């Protein structure tokens, strides 16, 4: 899961 | 339905009929003043979230109370109901009007009346089908991407492939490398140099094609409707398909069916029924908005364009190749066929009511009904599979069960105490129970496809635990509701009712709310009749309503099974638990006016409002030293203060020419204005949001400078520092410390819509817009695809060709080496206009049917969301709140349609 | 109407009332420490030192780690309803260890005092439960110091930080927020919990599944060494080193099939119940193994350097089962500690690449003797114990000197998460950009340069508290300047 | 759909569904037991059984001493059904009892799934001729497919 | 041994239709409960939550539709040892059980 | 159908056994009646039969 | 070994087919019947001690 | 199943 950095979802989730 | 002094907005059948995607909410973007709808994602089978006048709550939900007919509806089971149905679909959006509701009234609620029979001596049937397509509206990401040469190039300049290496080197070793893999399969060692070609640097592979694909929505209809002498019917059978666009497969389809009937059985008696049902096949696309290689619209740009995944027809080959993998990968279509998923939900929804008038004035109704799911889904692991890891196949069942119960009782007593003084009276009682269930179970180790049974499976070491889950919750509610009738143009109404929850104890389940509302006709006492005004309305209201839209079981301090050992039980603590949790209380003060013109030619009505929460339920995160994760309290408060304004004309009008337009608007400012333990202020980790008193939910995060034109090194503003009169502080040295708050807020602030119509002669056109104003979000595919220090073996954009060197020092683009941050260069605003719908529609002539069976056809020709306008970088500006994140993103549609009448 | 609704399958938490009740609250807290004290969760650390290069394939997950991408590091992981991984994650499981532990240890302590219990057997198992609870406390507080707490010979710190050590919550409290005890406070708790359960528990070993006196004594020799407190190590050390034969096997193979299995090998001292279908799991972040029908094949995210692969003479049976010629077929090493106990795969005929949790190998205590004795004087029974260990793995070490004896270690403990803290200790600067890859893998593990430098005494080889606790808590002081 | 005298063109559809839950259980702790651990056992069945029927009538009187009455029909019926069930063992506790909390390894068992399917296909007539009004004569042909027969 | 294996069992049942029709569109509901409990100890049952709602009607001189729905929620058990020789049980244990 | 089915002897692999005969002929079990009858009624239609 | 729960007698045992007992069985028993006395000697007290 | 013998049935079954 190439994730180099993914912020989470804030106000979204 | 509601009060005369409430907020109310009523859409009609016009806007809801015959949309081209299951999810009935989004064609009210851009409606309704002050209610906000956006969907995150094109997946046909996501649905729309719905804020009225803001967010209500940084934890519970902002949800709208959905009601059709009378029943609490969940949109999943919305979702499963033929919109054509639907006569109206009325906005309540203030707490006097939304007074007979609760669980949940401090959002609105959402009220759908289906049509109902017309007692006609001819009974009216009308056939509607419909055939179109869905395909990804904006193709713009993929323009300034880096071609299969440049980036190969890229690369081996950066590094990345060796420091000792060549062009040619690297296309050698990455083309011995792929057929040194192929050439250890079968089912490719022929095919490889002949049919596949999985690596190319002469051709770029064309990514989204990989991905992506024009997809068919077709839809059907047939209605009946009629009624004579106090009996009423309205009866429909349908059909829906909605296939995804991605190749990932996603669908919502939909074989439904209505029996809306009522008879005035006799002089005390009406009774009646609003019966529909359906069966429902759902499908998601469940690796969009992760990044994963290949995957989505983050593979889209981000695979290198020489590997290739078509075979030498263009059809995709069944797998693909990077460099370094030991097993190759499997395109879309091919692991869909691997990976079967099917999902069957049958759907009943059964009410009746009895309406039952003893004397002149006196209204007892009781009504009752039961929305049933019942969804089967299977899924398997195809075995003998080359390109898997294992030949063993698996599968796994599912049943899920869902019953929702309602039973809601009222008395209403109209009485006139003299001629100018009027009254009426409402009492009543409310029941609502939700039951859910899943079970599921899976086996594994099969190894022939026609051989699949779960009881087949291996034993021993290859079983497995199913699965299981169970929900409740209880809603027990007491309601009442007068109004006051002075003259004819004071009126006055209040409301008091008393709810109480499953979801909180014993000792603080229980809330008191009430309303007070005025309407004053300064139009009808002050004006008489005049020469341009037509109405002039005044309306206040004053009330409380609770939100108690968390989770089920979120106070028990509660223990949980965790095993340690195959022969003895292992306990555990689950949650943390709060005992006082309660309900979250919300009060608003509406401030209306309405107004018509000329002769209600030209409509209008604005209103200010001021929402208040307090006792806010927020899932308050907590240290990770506590070893919990979060805790609900009532701990907060916040304010939503705005104004919704709308108006409605007919432009031109001739005995052979209609043209009409609408338009509304809102602006809502939130303000946090209490957290928790006297926090002034919580960043969410990782989110780039905060909440800090006296603003709204804000971005928070870094202010990027650019770069220092001499290292290549990013810079950053320190903030709250200062310098000579050439001022703003840089830094090279990130840290978190330099995050600041920034002024744009999470949720959008601007929220409104407008809509353009003609009609000449049976020709018709009409366009309908909506806006979102004031939204932003962090691009997250640009942490990738701008990344000149890391995830090198990605496709990146053209602009890191232009990085900055010692012998290239003109440039903005950063220095290849150092990672991006979530600063503000990835704050995006993501504001837009939408053209929603764009229907021009033909009305044959009455003439043609001079002939005693048809009466009328339509045929039309549609787009929805033909146009977008906005400056978001990534594919869809609404295809996320906060970040945007490998999106699965809106559709635009094609559509054409017919319909018929006798 | 009774609209009281508690959730199927969860009970309330009540009082220990019966020793049923306790024995089951123990086992929970045994398989909280199965995902908590478990490889996975020291990967980070352990790729974080100067072993590894990354290669083409890694996609940014191991990056940081390896090139210090302090940007990256700084709140690294999450802990949430849907992962609990990284840094965030690390931090996140030993609290709550620590939380639940604390439960477990003030329940039994509240059951033998209100005399809940039936018998004098009962009662007494009940005070060697109590015991366990300690030592989990001890384990779960030492190893937020570890990576949470500075040691002595770091330069600059934000001020105030470089004597404090972790928040140091005693008790169940879940709502809690408090600031960081200092490093006296919290090593004396470590220590008094241990030295109490050391009195209670049993001299010979009940279960390599439960914590014993064997594994108290380790844990608190390893915990010595990392405080350099040498001569308390070395007194631990002689306590539990006997008490486990070294493997013996007669070629790399026979090593491989012994090491790998965890019922088999005579080394473990406490490990962590793993079947096939409970306790086992993939632990593929070094080797990135992937079955592949009845063989396993590789796609490594990091590999070591090449002085790593030259730390091993090509006869040691580790330079096999611990490092792997596997990379690209056959051209170069990965670190294959953890690539599975054959027990518990689901066909044998297939990989399936699960391990389970081990808390505690011999080995480790005869790197610490060994260690220890060179630094006290005691040259014999540090050339006993390297000379045996190492002669045991099919390479005897020719001198034994420290130097050796870092070689050894090192070679040991591989994929185990204890370089960086020998670098530390050892005054190890990070010399990552001065490495020669492995030449057999170039164009697959190729040179990338850190993107921050860390030389002895540099701050960020002691990890930052995650962002979560720094926002919630502003009595808390943070570790980077 | 009545469209000229005499002629009625009937179309008729129906799908009856059925879905079950049942739920079972050994309580644990039963002294009267052979064991204390506990069992649980779901089950989840679907029935679909969906019906077709299609004819076309024509009456119509050709003497006043005549009369006879033509049914031309098609007839589809099939039915899909199927059986899934979970079973789990060892529970310790009455509260405790989610399939999910089950005992592993020896405790485990293989879920229960059985499925099944039939269809028929049929094509009939019935002619009613009727002479003065005292002498009936009725006919019929048919024709019937099986999903029951190769 | 009778009593102890065979019980006086209750059986309830309700119902409420409502039926009639104008001008060549007829309708007959229904909703009704029924509740028969087994008189063998060994516990048996069938209830039933019924609803029909039958409709029908001319839209035109050339069509007539209709639709007759049902449904309901049942709640089946039997008695599984009946039939089976296992001392003790059923008729079989009445009669054989030493008294 | 002739048919065979899972039939696993170790966890480790899959076993099949024979599991019907089968009858590739089966057809309908075919029926004929002949059936005469008579009614009546008598004393206005006080008496059917 | 084929228990759910170590604890938990639950009586499963396996399919045997042949044991070498019954094999020496056969040999004592015909060793006898053919003047092998020896042979019978050896096994049976091997067997029976 | 303390049964000396029920036979099956047949036109029953
Ligand atoms: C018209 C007259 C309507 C009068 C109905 C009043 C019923 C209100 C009493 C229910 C309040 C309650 O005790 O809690 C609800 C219970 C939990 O949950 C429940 O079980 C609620 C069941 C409600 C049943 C009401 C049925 C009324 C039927 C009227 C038919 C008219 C002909
Ligand atoms: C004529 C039509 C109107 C008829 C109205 C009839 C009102 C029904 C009254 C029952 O109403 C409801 O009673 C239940 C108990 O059953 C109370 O229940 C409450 O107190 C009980 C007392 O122990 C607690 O156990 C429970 O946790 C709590 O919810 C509710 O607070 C009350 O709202
Ligand atoms: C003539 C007019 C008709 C008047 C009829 C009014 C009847 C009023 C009766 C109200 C009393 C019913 O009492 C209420 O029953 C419902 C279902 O029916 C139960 O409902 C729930 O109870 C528990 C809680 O999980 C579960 O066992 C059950 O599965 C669930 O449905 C309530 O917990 C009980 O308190
Ligand atoms: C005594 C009160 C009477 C109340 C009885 C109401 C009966 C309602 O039960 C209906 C059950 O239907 C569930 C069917 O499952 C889904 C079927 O959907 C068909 C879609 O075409
Ligand atoms: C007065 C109460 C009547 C309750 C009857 C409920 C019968 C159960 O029906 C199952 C629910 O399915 C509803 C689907 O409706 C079908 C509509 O299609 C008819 C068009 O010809």
């Amino acid at each position: 899961q190439t994730a180099g950095a993914n912020s989470q979802r804030g106000s979204a989730g | 339905l509601s009060t005369v002094s409430g907020s109310v907005a009523k859409v009609s059948s016009e806007k809801l009929a015959e949309k081209p995607v299951a999810n009935i909410m989004d064609a009210l973007q851009g409606q309704v003043a002050g209610m906000q709808v956006m969907t995150t994602s094109g997946d046909p089978t996501a649905v729309a979230s719905v804020e009225i006048h803001g967010t209500g709550s940084l934890g519970a939900s902002s949800a709208p109370l959905y009601i059709v007919d009378g029943m609490q509806t969940s949109l999943d089971v919305v979702a499963t109901m033929n919109p054509n149905d639907f006569e109206s679909m009325s906005v309540l959006k203030d707490a006097s009007a939304t007074s007979i509701y609760g669980a949940r009234a401090a959002n609105g609620v959402v009220f759908i009346q289906t049509k109902k029979g017309k007692m006609s001596e001819r009974g009216r049937i009308t056939f509607n089908a419909s055939y179109g397509i869905s395909q990804i509206l904006n193709t713009k990401p993929l323009d300034n991407m880096m071609t299969g040469d440049e980036l190969l190039d890229f690369q081996v300049k950066a590094g990345f492939w060796g420091n000792n290496q060549t062009v040619q080197k690297v296309k050698d070793m990455i083309l011995a490398g792929a057929e040194d893999l192929y050439g250890n399969y079968d089912s490719l060692k022929d095919e490889y140099g002949k049919t596949l070609f999985p690596v190319d640097f002469n051709h770029d592979a064309d990514w989204l094609k990989a991905l992506f694909k024009t997809a068919p929505t077709s839809q059907g209809d047939i209605s009946f409707s009629g009624g004579s002498q106090g009996t009423s019917y309205y009866a429909s059978i349908g059909y829906f398909d909605q296939e995804g666009m991605a190749r990932e497969p996603a669908n919502f389809k939909r074989y439904s069916g209505r029996l809306n009937f009522e008879s005035r059985i006799n002089e005390w008696l009406k009774v009646g029924a609003n019966l529909s049902g359906a069966i429902a096949n759902r499908r998601s696309a469940d690796y969009f908005g992760k990044y994963y290689m290949g995957s989505g619209t983050f593979g889209v740009l981000t695979m290198p364009r020489y590997y290739n995944p078509f075979d030498v027809n263009g059809d995709l080959a069944d797998v693909y190749y990077m460099y370094g993998a030991t097993r190759p990968s499997m395109t879309e279509p091919y692991f869909a066929k691997m990976r079967p998923f099917s999902s069957e939900s049958h759907q009943a929804n059964v009410n009746g009511f009895a309406q039952i008038t003893p004397i002149k004035g006196l209204t007892l109704k009781a009504q009752a009904g039961v929305d049933i799911t019942n969804t089967r889904t299977s899924s398997k692991r195809m075995p003998n599979n080359p390109y898997d890891s294992t030949p063993l196949g698996e599968r796994r069942e599912r049943a899920y069960r869902d019953v929702s119960k309602s039973f809601t009782n009222t008395a209403e007593y109209k009485f006139s105490i003299d001629e100018k003084h009027d009254l009426t009276a409402l009492m009543g009682h409310e029941y609502i129970e939700y039951e859910g269930d899943v079970i599921g179970a899976s086996s594994k180790g099969f190894e022939s496809d026609k051989l699949m049974l779960l009881s087949q499976g291996k034993t021993g070491n290859s079983l497995s635990l199913p699965e299981h889950r169970v929900a409740e919750y209880a809603y027990l509610s007491f309601f009442s509701r007068f109004n006051y009738g002075f003259d004819k143009w004071m009126y006055i109404d209040f409301s008091v009712r008393n709810d109480q929850s499953s979801r909180f104890g014993s000792n603080n389940r229980s809330a008191w709310f009430y309303s007070v509302g005025g309407m004053f006709d300064i139009y009808n006492k002050f004006i008489q009749e005049s020469n341009w005004l037509s109405d002039l309305r005044l309306k206040m209201s004053y009330g409380t309503t609770g939100n108690s839209e968390i989770g089920n079981y979120n106070h028990q301090a509660l223990v949980t099974v965790n095993n340690y050992t195959e022969d003895a039980m292992g306990l555990s603590i689950s949650t943390a638990g709060n005992p006082d949790l309660s309900w979250e209380k919300q009060s608003q003060f509406n401030f209306g006016l309405a107004a018509g013109a000329f002769n209600n030619r030209l409509s209008a009505e604005v209103d200010f409002y001021v929402r208040t929460t307090n006792d806010m339920l927020i899932d308050v995160p907590m240290p990770y030293i506590s070893g919990f994760f979060s805790q609900y309290q009532n701990v907060g408060s916040m304010k939503n203060t705005g104004v919704d304004l709308s108006l409605k004309g007919t432009i031109y009008q001739n005995k052979d020419w209609n043209v009409y337009a609408s338009a509304n608007f809102n602006y809502n400012r939130q303000e946090i204005t209490k957290l928790f333990f006297g926090l002034n202020k919580y960043m969410l980790p990782n989110t780039g949001t905060i909440w800090e008193i006296g603003y709204p939910n804000s971005f928070y995060m870094a202010e990027y400078a650019g770069i220092d034109k001499k290292t290549g090194k990013q810079l950053w503003y320190v903030p709250g520092q200062v310098d000579a009169d050439g001022n703003k502080v840089t830094t090279s040295q990130y840290s978190a410390d330099l995050e600041t708050r920034i002024d744009k807020s999470v949720t959008p602030p601007i929220t409104g819509g407008f809509s353009l119509g003609a009609s000449w002669k049976g020709l018709s056109l009409d366009a309908d817009f909506a806006y979102i104003v004031g939204k932003w979000m962090i691009n997250n595919d640009r942490y990738f695809t701008e990344n000149g220090g890391g995830l090198m073996q990605l496709n990146k954009d053209k602009m890191l060709l232009n990085a900055w060197t010692e012998d290239n020092k003109e440039t903005d683009v950063p220095k290849l080496g150092q990672s991006p941050q979530f600063d503000t260069h990835l704050l995006e605003n993501a504001s837009f206009l939408r053209l929603k719908n764009l229907k021009l529609t033909y009305v044959l002539p009455n003439s043609l049917f001079a002939q005693n069976v048809i009466g009328g056809a339509r045929v039309y020709l549609m787009a929805r969301n033909l146009l977008t306008v906005t400056k978001y970088k990534g594919f869809d500006p609404e295809a996320g709140g906060n970040v945007g994140k490998n999106q699965y993103p809106n559709s635009k549609q094609y559509v054409a349609g017919i319909q018929l009448s006798f | 109407c009774e609209l009281d609704r508690d959730p199927e399958g969860k009970d309330f938490q009540q009082p220990y009332t019966s020793f049923v009740q306790t024995k089951q609250n123990r086992d929970g807290l045994y398989a909280l420490l199965r995902n908590t004290e478990n490889p996975r969760m020291h990967f980070y650390q352990e790729l974080q030192s100067d072993m590894y290069c990354t290669t083409i394939t890694d996609g940014n997950s191991l990056a940081p780690f390896v090139n210090w991408d302090l940007g990256i590091l700084n709140d690294h992981g999450r802990a949430d309803e849907d992962e609990v991984s990284g840094i965030a994650g690390y931090y996140f499981v030993y609290n709550r260890l620590n939380q639940q532990a604390n439960a477990f240890v003030n329940n039994t302590e509240a059951a033998l005092q209100n005399q809940v219990y039936k018998n004098s057997t009962e009662i007494a198992n009940a005070k060697s439960f109590l015991a366990e609870g300690k030592v989990l406390q001890a384990l779960a507080i030492w190893r937020l110091m570890d990576r949470f707490s500075f040691h002595e010979s770091v330069t600059e710190v934000n001020s105030g930080a470089k004597d404090l050590g972790v928040i140091l919550l005693k008790e169940y409290n879940p709502g809690y927020i408090g600031p960081r005890a200092t490093k006296a406070q919290c090593y004396d708790y470590i220590l008094s919990r241990l030295s109490e359960a050391i009195e209670v528990l049993p001299e010979n070993r009940e279960s390599v599944l439960y914590v014993s006196r064997d594994y108290a004594y380790a844990l608190r020799a390893r915990i010595y060494l990392a405080l350099g407190e040498y001569g308390k190590a070395a007194a631990d050390a002689k306590m539990v080193v006997d008490k486990y034969p070294l493997i013996g096997a007669a070629d790399a193979s026979e090593f491989e099939n012994i090491y790998r299995s965890d019922a088999n090998n005579p080394e473990i001292i406490f490990r962590g119940f793993a079947s096939a279908t409970l306790g086992s799991f993939t632990a593929t972040t070094l080797n990135g193994a992937a079955p592949a029908g009845k063989d396993i094949k590789y796609n490594p995210s990091a590999v070591p350097f090449q002085w790593v692969v030259d730390l091993y003479e090509n006869e040691d049976f580790r330079k096999s089962v611990y490092i792997a010629k596997v990379v690209k077929k056959d051209k170069g090493y990965l670190v294959n500690k953890f690539l599975e106990d054959k027990a518990y795969r689901d066909v044998q005929d297939k990989p399936n690449l699960k391990v389970g949790a081990r808390y505690f190998s011999v080995a480790e205590v005869y790197l610490i003797l060994v260690e220890s004795a060179l630094q006290t004087g005691d040259t014999p029974t540090a050339e006993k114990y390297l000379k045996a260990l190492s002669k045991a793995r099919g390479a005897e070490v020719s001198v034994v000197n420290m130097e050796a004896l870092q070689a050894e270690r090192t070679r040991e403990l591989i994929g185990e998460g204890s370089r960086l803290r020998d670098m530390v200790r050892w005054s190890i600067p990070n010399n990552h950009d001065a490495f020669e890859t492995q030449p057999g893998l170039e164009g697959f593990a190729n040179t990338t340069p850190l993107k921050a430098q860390a030389p002895v005494g540099f701050y960020a080889y002691t990890w930052e508290f995650p962002q979560r606790d720094r926002q919630t808590n502003p009595q808390l002081i943070k570790n980077w300047p």
